[PDB]
């Protein structure tokens, strides 16, 4: 389902399409939201050395 | 009005082959304004229509109710019309007007337990 999204009330915020999101607000009438909180997003842990990954020497990378 | 209780599930037996009797029947409405502020729809009337004898095996009855109630009020800011009062004894209508919602809710919830609706 789809509904309208009411911003007013909302302190700060950074929203672009296709994000997928946690509100928190109200709804009274069951066809418009009024968010008030708006849940910051999480991200997945590093990757974990080895053994081996720590007995590397120095490296130069070039990118263009 | 009347309880009982049963020591245990053994002691209660069943007849079918009764006719059921007449059941209390209420039917009411109510009005909301949405709080200009936040969150909120506030309730500023109801008014409800009862009928103290319905009969569940038989045609429905006419009229479908006897007696009836109403009440209004007002939200947090506005205020009734002046000589509200007056006009409600002048055109003779059973209207209890009330001051704050929680004396709304009081006589809706009073009524509710006195005329015991089924």
């Amino acid at each position: 389902a789809q509904i309208p999204v009411d911003l007013s009330e909302l302190k700060e915020y950074s929203l672009f399409p296709g994000q997928v999101v946690i509100m928190e607000g109200i709804n009274t009438t069951g066809r418009k939201l009024v968010a008030t909180k708006l849940y910051e997003g999480v991200p997945l842990p590093f990757y974990q050395p080895t053994e081996e990954d720590a007995d590397f020497e120095q490296s130069m990378v070039l990118v263009a | 009005k009347a309880e009982a209780m049963a020591l245990k599930p053994d002691l209660v037996n069943v007849i079918k082959d009764v006719s059921p009797p007449p059941l209390v029947v209420m039917a009411f409405s109510m009005k909301t304004m949405q709080n200009a502020k936040n969150h909120q729809n506030e309730i500023i009337a109801m008014a409800a229509l009862v009928h103290h004898s319905f009969a569940l095996d038989k045609a429905a009855p006419k009229p479908p109710f006897q007696s009836h109630f109403c009440v209004v009020s007002k939200p947090k800011d506005c205020i009734f019309p002046y000589a509200f009062k007056e006009v409600i004894e002048k055109k003779n209508v059973k209207v209890e007007v009330a001051a704050t919602e929680r004396t709304l809710l009081g006589f809706f919830l009073a009524k509710v337990h006195k005329i015991d609706p089924d």
